[PDB]
C-alpha cells in the first residue's frame, strides 16, 4: 500500500542514491554509445554519467585497459562505499547485505584459490562495500571453518559465507567454488525473496518481486547453462534449481541443464522473454542480459522504497560491463559482438 | 534384467536359461559360430 | 510424438511372419484382422512390403541394423529440421504440407504403392551402401538449406547493418541520401562540412550559440536538412582549424558532433552496401525456399525408403526364419494411435514370447531420451514383433 | 619423432591468459613447475624472463615452440638474438595494444643478412 | 603468417581483454590454478621436402580434455566460457600458423 510508511532512513537512502541514478548513464545514452564509433561522440556521452568523472579530470579520445579498471573501481567504490557509509539503520544494514552477498562470492573463490594454491596479488571488486585487504584478506588467509565463523561472527550483520561455510564443513554441496558459488547463488536467492517477503509490510514492493522473479529465474537458467559441457555431477546441487516462479521445475532445469538439453522450461517460464527456445551460448548470454537488463527502468519510476535501490544496485554490474565493453571496443577499433545485440538497457 | 537388455539390444537372438548353484547361478546362451564377437 | 505433426495422419509400420495368427481371432487372415477387427471400424490398411535383397550372414545384418536405426534416426531428425526450417519460413501452415499430397500423390496412395522404387538405387546391390548414400544425400539435403537459412540470415543481418546506416538515431549515421550540391561544400580546402546533431529543446541555444559555437563559421546554415527520432540534424561550414574549437563548444553545450566529410564513393557505397545486402537477402530467401522444399522432399522419399528398409532388416533380424514376411503400413486417424498400437501389440505380443510383451499405446518422445524407436544399438523400448511409430 | 607437446607462452596477462585457456600449455606435477611465464606490466623485471626463455629454452625439451611478444622481447632481444636453434622455434608475434615491427624478429636479422 | 599471426593475436588478446575487464575479477589465477593439464597440444613430425631435414607441426585435441572449471558464477561464466573457446580457436590458427619458423 501508499500512504502508511513514513520510514525516513529509506528516504534518505532514496535520495542519496536518487542523486547518483538521477546523472547516469540510461538507456538512450547505452543505445547512441553502442551505435557511435567516435571518440568524441563516445567519450561525449560517456562522459556526462558518474564513471565520466574521471574523463572529465583527464581528457582522453582512446579508452585504456588500465583506465576503464581505475575509472570501474572508483565508480563503484565512490557508488558503494559513499551510499554504504550515509546510510544507517535498517536500510544501511539491509543494504550491506546485498554488497556482503556479492563480495562473498569473489571470497569463497579466493579462501577456495588460498587453498588451490594459486597466486593473487590483486582482486577487484565488483559491488562489495569492503576492500580487498581489511576483510577479503582476513577471510581468504583464514582455512579453517571456526576460523570463518569467528570472523564472520565479528561482523555485523552477518555474511551469507557462513551458511556456505556451515553446509561446507560438511561436505555436502562441493569441494570446489562452482557448487558453492550455485548452492551461494540459490541461497542468495532465496534471501532476496525472504527479505521481499519480511519488508512487505512496511514497504510497497511490486517492481522487485518481478525484478527478483525474472532475474531469479534468468540466474537459474544461467547458472543451468553455466553447467553444460562443464563436467556437471547429477547428484550433487550444481544447476541452482528452486521454486521462484511456479512454471520452473528442479528435473526441468536439472536435467536439461546436465546431459538433457531441453529447453522446454525456458518457453515454459514465459513468451516474453529472449530466449524461450534458443540453444546457443551466445545468443542465451544476450538474452539472459537483456533479460536482467529489464525491470530496471520501470523500477526506478517509483519512489521511496528499496526495491529501486536493489534494481539500481544490481545494474551497476551490467553497466560497468557495458561501458567497459563499449569503451574497450571502440577504443580498440573493433565492433561491439555482444553490445550490439542487447537493446534492453 | 540381463535378458531383457540381451532382448532390447539383440532381439530373439539368444537363449534364456538359468540353473541353480551353490551363491551362484547358471546362465548358458546359445548363438552363432560367427556372433561370438558381438 | 512429432516436432512437425500437426494436424496429419499417424501410421504404424508393423512386420509379421505369413504365418502367424492374433491371438483374439485364431484362424483369421492379419488382414482381415486388421480391417475388420480395428479399432472402430476405420483402420485403413495399406501394402508396405519390398523387394528381399542380398544378405551375407547375420553379423553383417547386425550391425546393417544398428546403422538402419542410427540413420533412420538422423533421416528422422533431418526430415524434422527441415520441416521446421520450411514452417519457420512462414510458407507451411500447421494444416498445410502435413496433410496434402506430397510427391504428386497422397500419402496413403502413395505408401500403399511404395514398392522399394527409385531412380538412383536398385536391388542387386549392398543395402549398406543405399541407406549409407540416402543418410548422406539427406545430410547433405538438409545442410544445403542450412546453409541457405545461414546465408539468408547473414544477408538479413547485412540489411540490418545497413538499415542503421539508412536512418535512425544520429550517432553512427551518416547523410548519403539528401546530400546537394547546395549544403555540403568539400571542391576546396577552405570551406568543409560539419554535422552538428542537436535535441528538439536545444534548437534555440544550437541556433543561438551557433555563431558563438566556432570561429570562422558561415551564417544562414540553421537548416533542417534531415530529421530523427531522437535530434535534429543541421549544417554548418567553416574551416578544419575551427572543428576542434567548434567540437569543444558542442561538447560543452550538450550536444551532438557528428563526423561527416564530403565524398560520392562513401554514399554510393553505402547506398551498394544496403542494396547488395537486400538482393542477397531477397535472392537468398527465394532460393532457400526451393532449397527447403525440394530437400524435405527428397528427406522425406530418403526418410520413407530409409524406414522400409529399416523396417525389413528389424524384421528379418528380428525374426529369422523364415526370410520372408508380410510388412505392411497400418494408416490410423489422429488420436487413435494408442488403441491401434495397444491392440495390434497385445493381440501380436504372443509370437515373440510371454516374458518379453507390455502394455503400451502411443508414442512418447523425450528432449533427453528418443523413447518408442525401436532401437537395437541403445537403450530403448522393445516388444515381441517389429513395430515402428511414424508421426506425420 | 615426437617429443614435445607442450607450447611455453611468454606475454602479458590478457594474451597468456587466453593462451592459458586455450590449453596450449599446463602445470607439469613432477617438480610443480608451470610451462609458462606471465608477464606483469611493470611487475616483473628482465631478469625473470631471461631466467624464465633460458630455463624454457634449453632446460626443457617438452617445448615446441617458444611464444614470445614484440614488446617484451625488446628487453631480452640481447638473449633472443643470441638464441637461434630451432629446439624450441623462436616465433616474435605482436603484443596486445602493439603493431608489428619488422626489427623486433631475430630470424628477420639474420635472413636479412646474406639472403 | 607473421602479420596475420600478430593480428589474429591482438583481436583475441583484445577480447580475452574485454571478457577479463568486464568479468570484474582475476580470471587469470583461476585459470592458472585450474589449469593442470594441457588440453590443445601439437605433434612433432618430419615433413621434409628439400636437401635437408624440416620440422612439421600437426595440432591435435584430447576428446577427454573438456572446457576447464572457470564458469559457474553469473555472467562472467558464459563470458569465460565462450573467450576461452574463442580463444583456443584463434589459438589453434595461431599455432598452425606459426609452425613452419622451425
Amino acid at each position: 500500500m501508499e500512504g502508511v510508511y513514513f520510514n525516513i532512513d529509506n528516504g534518505f537512502i532514496e535520495g542519496v542514491v536518487r542523486g547518483y541514478r538521477n546523472g547516469l548513464l540510461s538507456n538512450n545514452q547505452y543505445i547512441n554509445l553502442t551505435q557511435c564509433d567516435t571518440l568524441e561522440d563516445l567519450k561525449l556521452q560517456l562522459s556526462s554519467t558518474d564513471y565520466g568523472n574521471f574523463l572529465s579530470s583527464v581528457s582522453s579520445e582512446s579508452l585504456t585497459t588500465s583506465l576503464i579498471q581505475e575509472y570501474a573501481s572508483s565508480k563503484l567504490y565512490h557508488e558503494f562505499n559513499y551510499i554504504r557509509d550515509q546510510s544507517s539503520g535498517s536500510t544501511r544494514k539491509f543494504m550491506d547485505y546485498i554488497t556482503y552477498g556479492y563480495m562473498i562470492d569473489n571470497v569463497a573463490l579466493m579462501i577456495t584459490g588460498t587453498i588451490h594454491d594459486r597466486d593473487k596479488g590483486e582482486i577487484l571488486q565488483r559491488c562489495h562495500p569492503l576492500g580487498w585487504f581489511d576483510t577479503l584478506p582476513t577471510l581468504s588467509v583464514a582455512t579453517d571453518l571456526e576460523s570463518l565463523y569467528e570472523t564472520v561472527l565479528v561482523d555485523t550483520p552477518l555474511a551469507p559465507y557462513f551458511k556456505n561455510c556451515f553446509d561446507t564443513a560438511e561436505e555436502l554441496d562441493d569441494m570446489n567454488i562452482e557448487i558453492i558459488r550455485n548452492k551461494l547463488y540459490k541461497a542468495y536467492l532465496e534471501d532476496f525473496y525472504n527479505f521481499v517477503t519480511e519488508e512487505i509490510p512496511e514497504p510497497a514492493k511490486e517492481c522487485m518481486q518481478t525484478l527478483l522473479g525474472f532475474e531469479a529465474d534468468r540466474r537459474s537458467i544461467n547458472i543451468a547453462l553455466n553447467s553444460l559441457q562443464s563436467s556437471d555431477i547429477d547428484p550433487d546441487l550444481k544447476s541452482d534449481l528452486l521454486p521462484n516462479i511456479g512454471k520452473l521445475y528442479p528435473l526441468a532445469t536439472f536435467h536439461l541443464a546436465q546431459a538433457q538439453d531441453f529447453e522446454g522450461v525456458r518457453a515454459a517460464l514465459a513468451n516474453v522473454y529472449e530466449y524461450r527456445g534458443f540453444l546457443e551460448t551466445g545468443n542465451l548470454e544476450d538474452h539472459f542480459y537483456q533479460l536482467e537488463m529489464e525491470l530496471c527502468r520501470d523500477a526506478f519510476t517509483q519512489q521511496f522504497a528499496i526495491s529501486t535501490v536493489w534494481a539500481w544496485m544490481k545494474s551497476k554490474e551490467q553497466e560497468v560491463r557495458n561501458i567497459t565493453w563499449i569503451a574497450e571496443c571502440i577504443a580498440q577499433n573493433q565492433r561491439e559482438r555482444i553490445n550490439n545485440y542487447i537493446s534492453v538497457y | 534384467l540381463e535378458q531383457i537388455l540381451w532382448r532390447v539390444l539383440r532381439g530373439n537372438l539368444f537363449f534364456k536359461t538359468v540353473e541353480i548353484e551353490q551363491k551362484n547361478a547358471f546362465i548358458v546362451f546359445s548363438h552363432g559360430d560367427l556372433i561370438i564377437k558381438r | 510424438m512429432a516436432t512437425a505433426l500437426y494436424t496429419a495422419n499417424d501410421f504404424i509400420l508393423i512386420s509379421l511372419p505369413q504365418n502367424a495368427q492374433p491371438v483374439t481371432a485364431p484362424g483369421s487372415k492379419t488382414d482381415s484382422w486388421f480391417n475388420e477387427t480395428l479399432i472402430g471400424g476405420r483402420a485403413f490398411v495399406s501394402d508396405f512390403k519390398i523387394p528381399e535383397f542380398k544378405i551375407g550372414s547375420l553379423d553383417t545384418l547386425i550391425v546393417e541394423s544398428e546403422e538402419l536405426s542410427k540413420v533412420d534416426n538422423q533421416i528422422g531428425a533431418s526430415i524434422g529440421k527441415i520441416i521446421e526450417i520450411l514452417q519457420g519460413l512462414n510458407e507451411t501452415s500447421t494444416n498445410a504440407y502435413r496433410t496434402l499430397p506430397i510427391n504428386n500423390m497422397p500419402v496413403p496412395e502413395y505408401l500403399e504403392n511404395f514398392q522399394w522404387q527409385t531412380r538412383k538405387f536398385k536391388l542387386d546391390k549392398s543395402i549398406k551402401d543405399l541407406i549409407t548414400l540416402i543418410s548422406n544425400e539427406s545430410s547433405q539435403l538438409d545442410a544445403d538449406v542450412r546453409a541457405t537459412y545461414a546465408n539468408y540470415n547473414s544477408a538479413k543481418t547485412n540489411l540490418a547493418a545497413a538499415e542503421r546506416k539508412k536512418t535512425g538515431d544520429l550517432s553512427v549515421r551518416s547523410l548519403h541520401d539528401i546530400v546537394k550540391p547546395e549544403d555540403f561544400v568539400l571542391n576546396s580546402e577552405h570551406l568543409t562540412t560539419v554535422l552538428v546533431a542537436v535535441p528538439k529543446s536545444l534548437k534555440s541555444d544550437f541556433e543561438k550559440s551557433y555563431e558563438t559555437l566556432s570561429k570562422n563559421v558561415v551564417p544562414a546554415s540553421a537548416s533542417v536538412i534531415a530529421e530523427d527520432a531522437e535530434y535534429v540534424l543541421f549544417n554548418v561550414h567553416l574551416f578544419k582549424k575551427n572543428v576542434q574549437e567548434f567540437t569543444t563548444a558542442a561538447r560543452e553545450k550538450k550536444f551532438i558532433p557528428r563526423e561527416f566529410n564530403y565524398s560520392e564513393e562513401l554514399i554510393d557505397q553505402l547506398k551498394k552496401e544496403h542494396d547488395s545486402a537486400a538482393s542477397l537477402e531477397q535472392s537468398l530467401r527465394v532460393q532457400l525456399v526451393r532449397l527447403a522444399k525440394t530437400a524435405y522432399v527428397d528427406v522425406f522419399i530418403n526418410w520413407f525408403h530409409i524406414k522400409a528398409l529399416r523396417v525389413y532388416v528389424e524384421s528379418v533380424l528380428r525374426y529369422g526364419l523364415p526370410p520372408h514376411f508380410n510388412i505392411k503400413i497400418i494408416a490410423v486417424p489422429p488420436k487413435n494411435l494408442s488403441k491401434c498400437k495397444s491392440e495390434l501389440i497385445d493381440a501380436f505380443g504372443f509370437l515373440g514370447g510371454n516374458a518379453f510383451m507390455k502394455d503400451k499405446k502411443g508414442k512418447i518422445n523425450k528432449q533427453d531420451t528418443s523413447l518408442h524407436q525401436y532401437a537395437s544399438l541403445v537403450d530403448t523400448e522393445y516388444e515381441p514383433f517389429v513395430m515402428y511409430i511414424i508421426n506425420l | 619423432a615426437e617429443k614435445r607437446t607442450l607450447i611455453a607462452v611468454i606475454a602479458d596477462e590478457d594474451t597468456t591468459t587466453g593462451l592459458l585457456l586455450a590449453g596450449i600449455g599446463q602445470i607439469t606435477p613432477e617438480t610443480q613447475e608451470k610451462n609458462f611465464f606471465v608477464y606483469q606490466e611493470g611487475k616483473t623485471t628482465k631478469e625473470e624472463i631471461t631466467d624464465k626463455f633460458n630455463h624454457f629454452t634449453e632446460e626443457r625439451d617438452d617445448i615446441a615452440i617458444l611464444l614470445i611478444n614484440q614488446h617484451i622481447a625488446e628487453n631480452i632481444r640481447a638473449r633472443v638474438d643470441s638464441f637461434t636453434n630451432a629446439f624450441p622455434a623462436i616465433l616474435e608475434i605482436p603484443s596486445k595494444d602493439h603493431p608489428y615491427d619488422p626489427e623486433k624478429d631475430s630470424v628477420l636479422k639474420r635472413v636479412r643478412k646474406l639472403f | 603468417a607473421k602479420q596475420k599471426m600478430g593480428r589474429v593475436m591482438q583481436t583475441a588478446a583484445f577480447s580475452l581483454a574485454e571478457v577479463s575487464y568486464a568479468t570484474g575479477e582475476n580470471i587469470g589465477y583461476q585459470v592458472q590454478e585450474s589449469v593442470s593439464t594441457a588440453r590443445f597440444k601439437v605433434r612433432a613430425r618430419q615433413e621434409n621436402v628439400s636437401g635437408v631435414y624440416l620440422s612439421q607441426f600437426e595440432s591435435y585435441i584430447d576428446p577427454e580434455i573438456n572446457d576447464f572449471r572457470l564458469t559457474g558464477l553469473g555472467r562472467g561464466g558464459q563470458q569465460v566460457q565462450r573467450a576461452k573457446e574463442i580463444y583456443s580457436r584463434a589459438v589453434e590458427t595461431l599455432v598452425e600458423l606459426a609452425s613452419l619458423q622451425t
